[PDB]
């Protein structure tokens, strides 16, 4: 005689998203936690606002699907509005059976299920809008993993003065983004290999930037051996690019989600 | 504004499930 069973159906990955649905999450499981197997007031005036904000959400959510061209989002968002949509009709509908009778046990369960909707539904809503964010972050890196290759074409010293002013700011934004991400991550492993990585990239910047200038002035003189100077360059790049990918790959790990191919 | 309106309904909902019990 072996028995084991409980509830299910609630995902979560981002630190913020959790500290937003976590409460309503434990509340639901705690309301069903009474697994031993009391009347209900009038939830008419407190379920109408949950339907209110829920509407505003779909609103600001349906507009975001009209701006950001993130296709994978423009197609992953809609189904969400559907979830919260009907998940609400139950909440509002459930509140009725309880108003017409606040002792009904199917309603208490019916009510929870509907709430479990707006939660599970809003979850995807944020989750999706989030993966899209981790995306914009990848784009930034992809563009920083594309410019470095441009170093291998900087001959004139004057250009070096237009490569840094450019590469710099890029790495700057490519740093703040990573900083925030690590905070949002819910796994120690990722947070680490993600930070220490973006770390070397910062140090390797003032380096390749030198090998670039050291070469731009060495070729200007009879100083033969640009190899030991040039090689040092591309070598640094190759190191940065190899590191930058660890970031991307890591992010994509925390990115590619079920809804995705 | 998403993370906002979301948190909004999150509470607005958390305020409803509160009338479902309090021990």
């Amino acid at each position: 005689m072996e028995h084991h069973h409980h509830h299910h159906m609630p995902v979560f990955h981002t630190r913020t998203i959790e500290s937003i649905l976590e409460p309503v999450a434990q509340q639901i499981s705690h309301l069903v936690i009474m697994h031993e197997e009391k009347a209900i007031p009038d939830l008419t005036a407190p379920v109408a606002a949950v339907q209110a904000a829920v509407s505003n959400l779909v609103r600001v959510g349906k507009e975001t699907v009209q701006t950001t061209e993130d296709q994978i989002l423009k197609r992953d968002m809609p189904p969400a509005f559907i979830k919260v949509e009907n998940a609400c009709t139950k909440l509002v509908q459930a509140a009725q059976m309880l108003q017409s009778d606040p002792y009904s046990v199917p309603a208490r369960d019916y009510l929870i299920d509907g709430s479990r909707g707006i939660l599970s539904g809003t979850s995807d809503l944020l989750l999706t809008f989030d993966e899209a964010e981790v995306r914009k972050i990848i784009r930034v890196c992809k563009g920083i993993l594309e410019y470095l290759t441009v170093a291998e074409v900087v001959e004139t010293m004057e250009d070096l003065v237009t490569y840094t002013k450019n590469l710099g700011p890029g790495m700057t934004k490519m740093a703040k983004m990573i900083d925030e991400r690590q905070q949002e991550l819910t796994h120690q492993e990722h947070r680490v290999m993600l930070v220490n990585s973006m770390n070397t990239v910062k140090e390797l910047l003032p380096v390749l930037i030198s090998a670039m200038k050291i070469f731009v002035t060495t070729k200007n003189s009879k100083n033969q051996g640009i190899e030991e100077a040039l090689k040092n360059r591309n070598f640094t790049v190759e190191k940065m690019s190899a590191e930058i990918n660890e970031i991307i790959r890591v992010l994509q790990l925390t990115s590619w989600d079920e809804d995705a191919w | 504004a998403i993370y906002e309106k979301a948190k909004e309904v999150s509470s607005a909902l958390s305020k409803v499930l509160s009338k479902i019990d309090d021990t």
